[PDB]
């Protein structure tokens, strides 16, 4: 995104933490804007010796290297299977086919076996049914419940 | 001594607004409810609708839903009115009340606002003398008037002699038509006072500040 | 908004028992006829949880803990419970979440909303309907930045009061999983005289709420009551009904989950309870018969941790390095090896004993915890505004001519009057 | 929406009787505690509505102990032991709780006094009025009662009503007589196409209404 996030010497849009008390927590976002306290001297929250601030600006330049030059960075984080399906691919979708040993698609899950009416009753809000194994029993059809 | 202060009176066009205040004094604001009507002479009064200072919800008369909004400040203790989309109909006076304590035991009124909603602007009362008719017509004690017509907007005061003389003086409220207003006054004196005493009626319109003696 | 209510007395946070309330679907996955065991914060057994109830001289509306999750169980005759306030510090200087029935719905919202000391709903002068409808919005007086909204299915809530025993059993739970928060509801009816039924009962979804606000304190609604005969000072003479609520506190527990042929749980078993519920979680059964068996084993925890290193003595004379009587030339920078020593940073870099210091690639706290491979030291004297030009690519008239530093320079520059 | 209907408009009573007003609604505004949900209002000459009584059976603080109401259901009747001076007004019933308030019709007291016929005035126009290019004729009826009376206008013994204004006055602080003008409304042309001018004073009191004319060519 050089072309974009690039302005002139730097961009105070886009900011990092340099230095943290501890180790940061998978997917855990820290706004705090406290001095980092490196030596035994209280900093009082205010920058001084062994008191740095760990917000920092980026170096970003039109004439940066590759290195050196900014990427924008996207990353996508979703559970499979864990919850009803709110989102699917552009995948077209068939009729259904009963007493029949077939491949089934059924919200992102896909297995083989026998798809017949079930004499089991699910809550409203249970969708995915299993078996004592805890493999597949039984689903509910996401446009026809 | 609770009391409840308002503006005198309003001048606004159609499809134009009017905003009112009603202060509130010796009272708290968030803690007494507030409530607003409209009072018209031939339908007597109107309500339009009611609002909570510390919470804010307002219900409207059905005849008023959707044409205005009620808003109060808590700091100034003062509660406001807004009239939108105002038409000739609107013509009223309108009052406010409060000092409830959430309860029906206790409610105020202040001296109201008058409010006109018309095209028409400003206009100067033209004064003139009302002297006896044919001679034909003779009694122990004689009659004198004054005659106010083409003014606007209300109040005219009408007086004789600057106020000095109250004997057989009777004063006749203003009658409102064609967006114009006209009202009279009579005084009954013995036939010794006049023509043998000037006779004089003073006008006063203080929107105006029209000021017009007139000698019968 | 803020004004406080006359009749409110404070109580102390009283406890009571409960039997096996805090049982819940860990997910939408559905299973029957099978003992399932699953790990999830939940409410343990036999625990206790705060005794609160609201009366004409004690209103009850504390905040408490939120922690990881808590529990709620309530019995009602006429639903005096309205709903609850999540957030941090339940003001606007943050997000707080918010769960209010208004007798037309359940409505959620995150904004930033406005602290009142006593904030709740109710209704007035009633009259020949009942209605029972919401009259006035103390909840909060302002809100902003709103990241979420949801609205329920309309329905009529009934708070008319009634007489006799209490007809109604409403238990929910609340938890947050990495920012996802889960709301689970259960409604019942019961006849009770005080405390709570004793029995078990399983708790449903309620509404999916992926949120991702950290939530430390909640707070609990409540519902009065007023007319036209009795009313009182805004708004501190208004009064509420007669109702119990009780709030616990989950944990991560470990559950056996017995599911009936329909799928509804009829038994849960708490493995930190009882070590009988000890044994059936080993044996993933419902049922102990008679004997001996082996669930775990006790291990003693460290009291503390205790580390021992060897001296750190014989110590290279940094010292004498950086107090020596002379130093080097810039252009004739020594260029010292320092080896088969140990060092003792603490006394450099937290002594506050130099102007300056900064490190390049690695922090100076790092640094004290780290094994070297060879470590240099460059000692010059340069004049105060060439002390700039001492870092990764620079130029002028010392960083190029006389002392160069590499872009991938990972150590430290060390300065003073 | 509620509806709310009174009776009488408006009735006398001389100093020291009792007064009665009554108010009607369209549903019943009692409930089960058996309290009883209304105001009165009480607007004097020159001032706004004043409250008189909350709930139909307890009296508003710095009221006069005269005032006092009672009723049941939808029907009620205001009662005052001795109606004094100061009770001049119009009296309204107010429906308060939580609903559309709703307003009464509005019921005039009046203090009983012997009956007296109206002085009729006729006065020309000015004939500054006429430079002006206006005119009007204005008549005066005075010192009458009861409040009803009409006027009647005829030109040349042809009736007009156009134009035509009236005024009542506030009963009278000394005499408790009633006054009264009817102002017609001419052009220049008009008043000047005819000359003969009268004005008819319409009372209970006299079968033969009081009759005064003029005559423009003599005035
Ligand atoms: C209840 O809350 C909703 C939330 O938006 C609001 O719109 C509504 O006016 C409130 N009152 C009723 C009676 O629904």
């Amino acid at each position: 995104s050089n072309n974009l996030d690039s302005k002139v010497g730097g961009n105070y849009n886009y900011l990092y933490r340099l230095f943290r008390k501890s180790n940061l927590k998978p997917f855990e976002r820290d706004i705090s804007t406290e001095i980092y306290q490196a030596g035994s001297t209280p900093c009082n929250g205010v920058e001084g010796f062994n008191c740095y601030f760990p917000l920092q600006s980026y170096g970003f330049q039109p004439t940066n290297g590759v290195g050196y030059q900014p990427y924008r960075v996207v990353v996508l984080s979703f559970e499979l299977l864990h919850a009803p399906a709110t989102v699917c691919g552009p995948k077209k979708s068939t009729n259904l086919v009963k007493n029949k040993c077939v491949n089934f698609n059924f919200n992102g899950l896909t297995g083989t076996g026998v798809l017949t009416e079930s004499n089991k009753k699910f809550l409203p809000f249970q969708q995915f049914g299993r078996d004592i194994a805890d493999t597949t029993d039984a689903v509910r059809d996401p446009q026809t419940l | 001594e609770v009391q409840l202060l308002q503006s005198g009176a309003e001048l606004v066009r159609p499809g134009a607004l009017v905003k009112l205040s009603c202060k509130a004094s010796g009272f708290n604001i968030k803690d007494y409810y507030m409530h607003w009507v409209k009072q018209r002479p031939e339908q007597g009064l109107e309500w339009f609708g009611w609002i909570d200072p510390e919470n804010g919800n307002t219900i409207y008369d059905p005849k008023f839903q959707g044409k205005a909004s009620i808003t109060a400040d808590t700091s100034s203790n003062t509660a406001y009115l807004q009239l939108s989309s105002l038409t000739s109909e609107d013509t009223a006076v309108y009052y406010c009340a409060g000092s409830g304590n959430y309860e029906d035991a206790m409610d105020y009124w202040g001296q109201g606002t008058s409010v006109t909603v018309s095209s028409a602007k400003t206009t100067p009362p033209s004064v003139y003398p009302l002297a006896p008719g044919s001679a034909a017509q003779t009694n122990s004690m004689v009659t004198l008037g004054c005659l106010v017509k083409g003014y606007f907007p209300e109040p005219v005061t009408v007086t004789w002699n600057s106020g000095s003389l109250s004997s057989g003086v009777h004063t006749f409220p203003a009658v409102l038509q064609s967006d114009l207003y006209t009202l009279s006054s009579s005084v009954t004196v013995p036939s010794s006072t006049w023509p043998s005493e000037t006779v004089t009626c003073n006008v006063a319109h203080p929107a105006s500040s029209t000021k017009v003696d007139k000698k019968i | 908004q803020c004004v406080n209510l006359t009749t409110r007395t404070q109580l102390p946070p009283a406890y009571t028992n409960s039997f096996t309330r805090g049982v819940y679907y860990p997910d939408k996955v559905f299973r029957s006829s099978v003992l399932h065991s699953t790990q999830d914060l939940f409410l343990p057994f036999f625990s206790n949880v705060t005794w609160f109830h609201a009366i004409h001289k004690r209103f009850d509306n504390p905040v408490l803990p939120f922690n990881d999750g808590v529990y709620f169980a309530s019995t009602e005759k006429s639903n005096i419970i309205r709903g609850w306030i999540f957030g941090t510090t339940l003001d606007s200087k943050t997000q707080s979440l918010l769960i209010v029935n208004n007798a037309t719905n359940v409505v959620i919202k995150v904004c930033e909303f406005q602290f009142c000391n006593d904030p709740f709903l109710g209704v007035y002068y009633h009259k020949n309907n009942k209605s029972w409808m919401e009259s006035e919005f103390r909840v909060y007086s302002s809100a902003n930045n709103c990241t979420f909204e949801y609205v329920s299915q309309p329905f009529l809530m009934d708070l008319e009061g009634k007489q006799g025993n209490f007809k109604n059993l409403r238990e929910f739970v609340f938890k947050n999983i990495d920012g996802y928060f889960k709301i689970y509801s259960k409604h019942t009816p019961i006849n009770l005289v005080r405390d709570l039924p004793q029995g078990f009962s399983a708790l449903e979804p309620l509404v999916d709420l992926p949120i991702g606000i950290n939530i430390t304190r909640f707070q609990t609604l409540l519902a009065l009551h007023r007319s036209y005969l009795t009313p009182g000072d805004s708004s501190s003479g208004w009064t509420a009904g007669a109702a119990a609520y009780y709030v616990g506190y989950l944990q991560p527990r470990t559950f056996l989950l017995k599911y009936n042929e329909n799928g509804t749980i009829t038994d849960a078993v708490d493995c930190a309870l009882d070590p009988l519920s000890e044994t059936k979680c080993t044996l993933k059964s419902f049922t102990v018969e008679k004997g001996i068996y082996q669930t775990s084993n006790f291990r003693v925890q460290p009291t503390e941790s205790i580390v021992r290193f060897p001296n750190i003595t014989n110590l290279c004379p940094f010292g004498e390095v950086f107090n020596a009587t002379r130093f080097a030339s810039v252009y004739a920078w020594n260029r010292k090896r320092i080896s088969n020593c140990v060092a003792d940073y603490s006394v450099l870099y937290n002594s506050a004993s130099f102007s300056t210091f900064k490190c390049y690639g690695v922090s100076p706290t790092k640094l004290n915890d780290l094994c070297f491979t060879n470590v240099y030291a460059d000692s010059f004297v340069i004049r105060g505004d060439e002390v700039r030009q001492i870092a990764p690519g620079q130029t002028g008239k010392i960083a190029d001519y006389n002392y160069k530093l590499p872009d991938d320079f990972t150590g430290c520059v060390i300065a003073w009057n | 929406d509620v509806l709310m209907t009174q009776t009488p408009l408006s009735l006398p009573v001389s100093l020291g009787d009792q007064a009665s007003i009554s108010c009607r609604s369209s549903q019943s505004i009692v409930h089960s505690n058996g309290n009883t949900y209304l105001e009165w209002y009480l607007q004097k000459p020159g001032q706004s509505p004043k409250l008189l009584i909350y709930k139909v059976s307890n009296r508003f603080s710095g009221v006069p102990d005269r005032f006092s109401g009672s009723g049941s259901g939808t029907d009620f009747t205001l009662k005052i032991s001795r109606v004094e001076a100061e009770d001049l007004g119009v009296y309204y019933c107010f429906q308060g709780s939580h609903v559309p308030r709703t307003f009464g019709g509005g019921t005039k007291l009046e203090i009983k006094r012997a009956d007296a016929a109206p002085t009729v005035s006729i006065f020309p126009p000015s004939s500054e009025q006429l430079t002006s290019g206006g005119a009007s004729v204005v008549c005066f009826l005075n010192n009458f009662y009861p409040k009803d009376i009409n006027v009647k206008w005829k030109i040349d013994g042809s009736e007009r009503q156009n134009g035509v204004l009236n005024s009542w006055t506030d009963q009278d602080s000394k005499d408790s007589t009633y006054s009264m003008s009817s102002t017609l409304t001419l052009t220049k042309d008009e008043y000047e196409r005819h000359n003969s001018y009268t004005c008819e004073a319409t009372h209970k009191t006299s079968t033969s209404p009081i009759v005064k004319s003029f005559n423009r060519n003599e005035c």
